[PDB]
C-alpha cells in the first residue's frame, strides 16, 4: 500500500527534523551563554 | 506518533 | 468485527496528514529560529566589538 510508506517516510523525516532541533536548540543555547558572558564583561 | 514544534511559532529558550 | 479494520484506515490517514503537516510546521518553526540566530550572532559582533574598546 502506497499509502503505508509515505506515512513511514513522513515519519522519518518528522524524527530527522527532531534530532536535528535537538542540536540546534543546543547551538542557540550556546550564543545565550556567550553574549551573557559578554554583557557580563562590561558591565566591568 | 509524530511529533510537531512546540510551537507555531519559533520562541527562544 | 470488520469496524476495527476501517476505523484503522481512518486513522491511518489521520496520522499522515498530522504528520506531513506537522513537518510543514517544523520547516516554519526553523525559519524563525534562523532569523532569531543570525540576530543573536549581529549582537554577539556589537558586543565583542564594545568589549573590544
Amino acid at each position: 500500500h502506497e499509502m503505508e510508506i509515505q506515512l513511514k517516510d513522513a515519519l522519518e523525516k518528522n524524527q530527522q527534523w527532531l534530532v536535528y532541533d535537538q542540536q540546534r536548540e543546543v547551538y542557540v543555547k550556546g550564543l545565550l551563554a556567550k553574549i551573557f558572558e559578554l554583557e557580563k564583561k562590561t558591565e566591568t | 506518533l509524530a511529533v510537531g514544534p512546540p510551537s507555531l511559532n519559533y520562541i527562544p529558550p
